[PDB]
């Protein structure tokens, strides 16, 4: 009996693993270490997210 | 051959293309076909991260693994 | 599932070998060519 | 996961740069963007932005191809699940 | 310059003074059998676009056939066909008179948008009860 569950935590896990990529990709862009050419992807990321 | 070095001598109109516009032929269709409200500008935050975050004070995680521990026997 | 990674939650259980048994026994070709 | 969005064509990278960065401060102003971007017609803005791909969030069935409805569960619908 | 406010019956958002479009042709076929050569497309745009501008300049009042006619003609007879066209299409003489409303209030207004139910695409109103956590997430 699997319609509801499997459902709804699809429907959740897709915003979780989104606000798993939004922190790696802030956090990333923020480490200022990183390079200034991997840096603007991530912001452009956060920016479309 | 001739008149190669100017750049006058135009017909008049006195106008110019214009290229403002407005558009409104509204019956109820167009213009939206007028949906109920919503909302949702801007994505929000599940806050289950701490929860689901591994804690010795964990809801479940830490009791579901002492469960399995304890009654895998 | 499999093509839904989604899958019900479950610690210890069995659900997709069970119906696939009943419908195994439900055959009831007792000499059933297949596989 | 790492996910790109440099990925268009007929429009340069920094086209889309553009466009992002005036929407992100900028709420929708179709025409601000518009003029906020080199030479796009706003509705052309309005439609490429339209169609900017989330490529990591839709997974590959039951649910996968129904959704606010769904086969009841009492019985043996989850043959269905194993489609 | 633009002075003015302009404003069409949307349904004749197909025209653009730069280019044609196959509805008025099947309307004014005489400009494209190419058989009289003393009339072309060409022609006609520089009418059309003529007289949309004229129109357009001072759309408060009127502008009559009569006047092009005065002002540049190749021909009176298709002059007025594709005058008299362009005002069943309201491109010209749309806005001759103005028509004002006080316009009282009522519990729908466009600057009402709340959270209700909704026709429009997929939306989840139910998260997640407890043991959903109970994954090895990614």
């Amino acid at each position: 009996i699997d319609t509801h569950t499997a459902t709804d935590i699809y429907q959740t896990l897709i915003a979780l693993n989104l606000d798993t990529t939004v922190n790696d990709c802030l956090d990333k862009l923020l480490n200022d270490e990183c390079t200034e050419s991997t840096r603007e992807n991530a912001l452009y990321d956060y920016y479309a997210l | 051959l001739i008149n190669y070095q100017v750049d006058s001598k135009l017909l008049p109109k006195n106008i110019e293309p214009p290229l403002t516009s407005q558009y409104s032929t509204r019956h109820d269709a167009p213009r939206g076909l007028f949906p109920f409200e919503s909302y949702k500008p801007s994505v929000q935050l599940p806050d289950m991260a701490k929860l689901k975050k591994m804690m010795n004070t964990s809801d479940s995680e830490s009791t579901l693994y002492k469960y399995l521990k304890e009654s895998k026997r | 599932h499999l093509p839904f990674s989604k899958s019900e939650n479950p610690v210890l259980s069995t659900i997709a070998f069970l119906v696939g048994l009943v419908n195994p026994k439900t055959v009831q070709s007792m000499t059933q060519r297949a596989i | 996961v790492k996910i790109l969005e440099q990925i268009d064509e007929n429009w340069s990278k920094e086209d889309l740069q553009k466009l992002l960065k005036g929407i992100q401060e900028f709420g929708a102003d179709w025409y601000k963007v518009a003029k906020n971007v080199g030479n796009k017609s706003p509705e052309q803005c309005i439609l490429r932005f339209l169609q900017l791909p989330i490529e990591d969030k839709f997974l590959y069935s039951t649910i996968a191809f129904l959704v606010g409805l769904v086969n009841p569960k009492t019985v043996q619908s989850m043959t269905q699940r194993a489609i | 310059p633009q002075a003015h406010e302009i404003v069409i019956p949307s349904y004749s958002k197909w025209f653009n003074l730069e280019k044609i479009h196959s509805i008025e042709v099947q309307s004014l076929p005489e400009f494209f059998t190419n058989r009289i050569p003393s009339k072309t497309p060409e022609v006609y745009m520089r009418y059309r676009n003529f007289m949309v501008n004229s129109y357009r300049l001072n759309p408060n009042e009127y502008f009559s056939v009569t006047t092009a006619r005065r002002n540049v003609s190749g021909d009176a007879a298709a002059l007025f066909r594709l005058h008299k066209f362009l005002t069943k299409w309201g491109l010209i003489n749309y806005q001759v008179d103005s028509k004002l409303l006080p316009k009282n209030i009522e519990p729908p207004l466009t600057s009402q948008y709340s959270t209700r139910h909704d026709a429009p695409r997929g939306l989840f109103p139910f998260e997640s009860y407890k043991p959903s956590v109970q994954l090895p997430d990614m």
